[PDB]
RNA sequence: GUAAGAAGCCCGGCUCGCUGGCGUGGAGCCGGGGUGGAAUGCGAGUGCCUAGUGGGCCACUUUUGGUAAGCAGAACUGGC
RNA sequence: UAUAGGGGCGAAAGACUAAUCGAACCAUCUAGUAGCUGGUUCCCUCCGAAGUUUCCCUCAGGAUAGCUGGCGCUCUCGCCC
RNA sequence: CGGCUACCCACCCGACCCGUCUUGAAACACGGACCAAGGAGUCUAACACGUGCGCGAGUCGGGGGCUCGCACGAAAGCCGCCGUGGCGCAAUGAAGGUGAAGGCCGGCGCGCUCGCCGGCCGAGGUGGGAUCCCGAGGCCUCUCCAGUCCGCCGAGGGGCACCACCGGCCCGUCUCGCCCGCCGCGCCGGGGAGGUGGAGCACGAGCGCACGUGUUAGGACCCGAAAGAUGGUGAACUAUG
RNA sequence: AGGCUAAAUACCGGCACGAGACCGAUAGUCAACAAGUACCGUAAGGGAAAGUUGAAAAGAACUUUGAAGAGAGAGUUCAA
């Protein structure tokens, strides 16, 4: 009652029935896995960007609109 | 025989410091007092025992 | 509808929708949840994780009756009383506030959400959350505990 | 027993008349109205059959 | 043989609406005529949404239909919804905007008529805008359906966050082997 | 035996449920029987009203249903003594008497 | 296997509780400038439900065991 | 006349026990279960495989993935790039 | 006269007897003498998905009641201070329990890796994103003038559905830190900043009905056993007293 | 640690009754009929097949072949 054990015949033809797909697109890539000390940098940097970017960038926009 | 009584109490003015005293902490303080009522009595009995 | 059933459409095919080779006879894999640990672990696991074992305490004679506390939100806190009532009670009259008694509506515990306007009310309930209590203090209402 | 769309039914407690999907539903009147025929492309009745 | 390519004959599409509603078929006829005779891609998309199923047309809500017109540039525009606009318990004030939807609920219609807005139907929307000018087409929360929260690669293999089927959401039901590290494995 | 992603089922049909099937085919029959029973009661018994004895105002023992009210069973002998009438005289007047209900 | 661009370059400026001789470095955020960046062909992405299948064989070429087999067992491709 | 079924009887062959005996006959549970043979009922149109990975007291079977069909949704083109 | 045709015959060519188990059937593989009737995926419950309908943050009378005694009426109509109740609108914990809003401006405490007061907006931001809006400019038999008219558009803006990422809030554990309150100052409660696990929130879409597919329990696509138990009938054959 | 009591509930046995999106003599109960009958086994027990003339019997008087079964004429009936 010996049977055929293992083969990879008729496998690439099944693979190319659907055109094997790259993930091909991740705009603004996934962030998990990166260094937790770098995350402790980046989250506080982002929320203080939300806090204190207003007036200096506003005056810089006024200055660059006056210059050009 | 139902007679579902309907109390309304529609008009009253905003009042004194009941609104400053009836906060969330009263329920937690009452819960902690009900959970630690008897152990304080045991500690009072032990304080009376230890002279 | 047997005339809409697939069986009337499949009259003429020999094996009748179940193959000549595999031969689905009576019960090929078992019955019900057979082999939950032995040979169907890729179906019981990977589709129902957590299914095997004990988890916690065993509260004997439990009822879903003592822990009865329907939660009302601050969005649902207004329409228990009609809109005519709150308009004619907060149409710039005086410092009086209407009373919304959620125990009459059947809801016991008041929880917090957003969308609570400036016009203050008085809420009588058996329980509160600190978030909803701070929202009532922020809009200027009165938090009243009842039994 | 049923009412109009202004009031509710006075005999049935929680019933109102259904919502009317197309109010003025004369499709020939709509398609021959000047408001629709103001914004039509052109009557294109050429056939352009197979040329041997 | 000619084509070595696979025979994928029909693409995906639903041509005729499967609903046998006579009023829906009349709206399909009218907006099909407008979509093929007015060069209006708004009429194209509204005709496709009338071809769309009952389930894939989610019910719009009154607070969302306010907030999509609260944005600057949507003051004098009309809100066109292929679907139902329902009541919301959350909001208190309703603006003076116009509504063009199918099968608006009774409390929503009552509050719009109290606020002073104007509700319409699709035949009146077609008579007022054949090309669809002055309109904003809206859609509703499809992914917030209870059915779509069971859909994923797995219930728990990269923990997968996708809600396995069970009777009672609580203790003793699917919480032991694969849900905690003390009992066997953990996801 | 199981399949693709679906809820685990434990149906209680292993016991021979085919013998013990009770289906309400006599549900309009019981409806007509009980209509005739009520009408024959109102004919034959008395000009006493239907649901003859009067039921008390009674609160429901729970943390759940005690906000509501209920028609009870009987008038709680201390209450009947304060009302000032005899027990079986009250039962013949139409007062429902339950000796167990406290106050 | 990777790259053959607008998701890419360049300039100016804020934030950081990361780092630190230094406005040093690195990440994030904001504003602006120019899209003609190998060939060929094709209109693409994505969600749900499920049957059958889970005994294979043959042929060129590369091979394992056997003296060899219409023998047993592998790789690519094609066919039954 | 007595011994009646896991019982009887046996100068012992596991032989006999109503043409059936290495556990009689009749009825009921019972339509016992079977991964195992056989069969499975009108037409036309369209698409269309696999005998492979892993796991199982698994090797005639099942679960999973792959292959497949159906139902759609989101867009793109018809008017020097 | 013409006629395809379930009529018969001849001629040329091709043509092994169907169904299945199988890699392989015409097989020296199995079932089939012939014919007529019957004969095999049904039904219930539960779940999931898709579709259609009504109502829609609600939905549903299936449980009863009301009508005069009506064949069809074992139907149908109504209840609403009959919504008790099921599902959903809130989850997280084994549990005690707890429980989903933030943003902007001005002032103060050393705007302090730091809390408070007054006013305003209100479910955040980024890159895509059908559609929509504004619009330089161009074009209709001779000149200035015009209104709708024939008529697209570089560029710009607001941005459904959903996608990808960041940030925010809720619960349970983990780390580090200071403050507040007294129906009573205590091994009392609450709050802060980070990294986590959850079937969560981040303007909710469910309920009921019906149909289709699939799975499970029921005899369950049809037929099939060696076996087990329960209760009775036989020594007219045979075996022994 | 003594006791009774109608009610709403169940009823594939029985007596009478009504209805059917059910079957229509290989179906429906085994049994539309002299059906638990014929018949089988010592016994417990097993257990069938089997409806239809015509409106009315008016069921073909009479002649003839044959011993009769049967046949050829004649007749009844809308139709042998
Ligand atoms: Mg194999
Ligand atoms: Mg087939
Ligand atoms: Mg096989
Ligand atoms: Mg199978
Ligand atoms: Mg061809
Ligand atoms: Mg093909
Ligand atoms: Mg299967
Ligand atoms: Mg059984
Ligand atoms: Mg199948
Ligand atoms: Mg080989
Ligand atoms: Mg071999
Ligand atoms: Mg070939
Ligand atoms: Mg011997
Ligand atoms: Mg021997
Ligand atoms: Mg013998
Ligand atoms: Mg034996
Ligand atoms: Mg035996
Ligand atoms: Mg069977
Ligand atoms: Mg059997
Ligand atoms: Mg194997
Ligand atoms: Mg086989
Ligand atoms: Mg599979
Ligand atoms: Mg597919
Ligand atoms: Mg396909
Ligand atoms: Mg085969
Ligand atoms: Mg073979
Ligand atoms: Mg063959
Ligand atoms: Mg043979
Ligand atoms: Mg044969
Ligand atoms: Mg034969
Ligand atoms: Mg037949
Ligand atoms: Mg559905
Ligand atoms: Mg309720
Ligand atoms: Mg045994
Ligand atoms: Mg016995
Ligand atoms: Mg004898
Ligand atoms: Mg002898
Ligand atoms: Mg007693
Ligand atoms: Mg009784
Ligand atoms: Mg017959
Ligand atoms: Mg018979
Ligand atoms: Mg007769
Ligand atoms: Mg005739």
């Amino acid at each position: 009652a010996k049977s055929k054990n293992h083969t990879t015949h008729n496998q690439s033809r099944k693979w190319h029935r659907n055109g094997i797909k790259k993930p091909r697109s991740q705009r603004y890539e996934s962030l998990k896995g990166v260094d937790p000390k770098f995350l402790r940098n980046m989250r506080f940097a982002k929320k203080h960007n939300k806090k204190g970017l207003k007036k200096m960038q506003a005056n810089n926009a006024k200055a660059m609109s006056a210059r050009a | 025989p139902v007679r579902n009584v309907y109390k309304k109490e529609k008009a009253r003015v905003i009042t004194e410091e009941e609104k400053n005293f009836k906060a969330f902490a009263s329920l937690r303080m009452a819960r902690a007092n009900a959970r630690l009522f008897g152990i304080r009595a045991k500690r009072a009995k032990e304080a009376a025992e230890q002279d | 509808p047997s005339r809409l059933r697939k069986t009337r459409k499949l009259r003429g095919h020999v094996s009748h929708g179940h193959g000549r080779i595999g031969k689905h006879r009576k019960h090929p894999g078992g019955r019900g949840n057979a082999g939950g640990l032995h040979h169907h672990r890729i179906n019981f696991d990977k589709y129902h994780p957590g299914y095997f074992g004990k988890v916690g305490m065993k509260h004997y004679h439990l009822k879903r009756n003592q822990s009865f506390c329907p939660t009302v939100n601050l969005d649902k806190l207004w329409t228990l009383v009609s809109e005519q009532t709150r308009v004619n009670a907060a149409k710039n009259k005086t410092g009086a506030a209407p009373i919304i008694d959620v125990v009459r509506s059947g809801y016991y515990k008041v929880l917090g959400k957003g969308k609570l306007p400036k016009q203050p009310v008085i809420v009588k309930a058996k329980f509160f959350s600190r978030r909803a209590e701070e929202k009532i203090k922020s809009v200027g209402g009165a938090c009243v505990l009842v039994a | 027993l049923y009412g109009t769309w202004r009031k509710a039914a006075s005999l049935k407690s929680n019933y109102n008349l259904p919502m009317h999907k197309m109010i003025n539903t004369d499709l020939s009147r709509i398609l021959k109205s000047p408001e629709i025929q103001r914004a039509l492309r052109a009557p294109r009745k050429k056939i352009h059959r197979r040329v041997l | 043989g000619v084509d070595i390519r696979h025979n994928k004959d029909r693409k995906v599409r639903r041509k005729e609406p499967k609903s046998q509603d006579i009023y829906l078929r009349l709206l399909v006829k009218l907006y099909r005529f407008l979509a093929r005779r007015t060069n209006s891609t708004f009429n194209q998309v509204v005709l496709k949404r009338l071809f769309m199923s009952r389930t894939n047309r989610p019910p719009l809500s009154l607070s969302r239909m306010i907030r999509k017109m609260k944005l600057p540039g949507r003051e004098n525009k009309t809100a066109v919804v292929v679907g139902t606009i329902t009541d919301d318990v959350r909001v208190q004030e309703v603006p003076k905007l116009k509504v063009c939807a199918l099968r608006v609920t009774s409390r929503a219609r009552s509050r719009i008529l109290r606020a002073g807005g104007k509700i319409l139907t699709f035949d009146q929307l077609a008579l007022d805008s054949p090309k669809g000018c002055g309109t904003v087409l809206l859609s509703g929360p499809r992914k917030g359906r209870e059915v779509y929260r069971h859909f994923g690669k797995a219930p728990g293999t990269p923990h997968s966050h996708t809600k396995p089927y069970v009777r009672s959401k609580g203790r003793k039901f699917e919480r032991a082997r694969g849900r905690r590290a003390s009992r066997g494995y953990k996801n | 035996a199981p399949s693709r992603n679906g809820m685990v089922l434990k149906p209680h049909f292993h016991k021979d449920w085919q013998r013990r099937v009770a289906t309400w085919f006599n549900q309009p029959a019981r409806k007509i029987r009980r209509r005739k029973a009520r009408q024959a009661k109102a004919r034959r018994i008395a000009p006493r009203p239907a649901s003859g004895p009067i039921r008390p105002i009674v609160r429901c023992p729970t943390v759940r249903y005690h906000t509501k009210v209920r028609a009870g069973r009987g008038f709680s002998l201390e209450e009947l003594r304060v009302a000032g009438i005899h027990k079986k005289v009250a039962r013949t007047i139409g007062i429902s008497v339950d000796p167990r209900r406290r106050n």
